[PDB]
């Protein structure tokens, strides 16, 4: 992001599509698990 | 008066000069293995910049990385400290390190080199 200051970003696993568009993908960012939901285009 | 201190070391103690360096209004620098890239006192200070592994390299390994004189100076510089502290054990009683620190113009945090022989 910045000469710092480092994401670790691990993409864990893709889902399939939800309600509001939305693809789940699990990503390990800094070791810590985050949940994306981002629109099927 | 220093502004920048780079902690050469890691875990518990990494994040004992760092508290006691931001509760004195000092600049904080941290050094991580890759394998520490996940590791919380690499997330601790102001900054951190992978050591061990690169162009200037074969890859110094876990511990390899903690212990290297050259790329602990390099990542002083790189940032840029007017001092550092060894923490314990690692390079901290190496009277040769206190040497290449004393060649920059960087303030090693420990003894003159005539107390560490």
């Amino acid at each position: 992001i910045e000469k710092g200051k480092t994401l670790v970003i691990v993409n864990q696993a893709v889902s399939a599509t939800d309600s509001q568009g939305m693809v789940t993908v699990f990503f390990e960012l800094n070791g810590q698990p985050r949940r994306i939901k981002v629109p099927d285009r | 008066p220093i502004s920048k201190i780079l902690v050469a070391n890691r875990s518990e103690i990494a994040i004992r000069v760092f508290r006691a360096a931001n509760e004195l209004g000092i600049k904080t620098v941290a050094i991580w293995a890759e394998e520490d890239k996940l590791a919380l006192h690499r997330f601790k200070a102001d900054e951190s910049y992978q050591v061990g592994r690169g162009p200037h390299l074969r890859d110094l390994g876990p511990i390899e990385s903690y212990l290297s004189i050259d790329e602990v100076i390099r990542v002083a510089k790189l940032s840029g400290a007017d001092a550092i502290h060894p923490g314990y054990g690692l390079l901290s009683e190496s009277p040769e390190f206190v040497d290449a620190c004393n060649k920059a113009g960087i303030i090693f945090i420990g003894p003159k080199a005539d107390t560490m022989r």
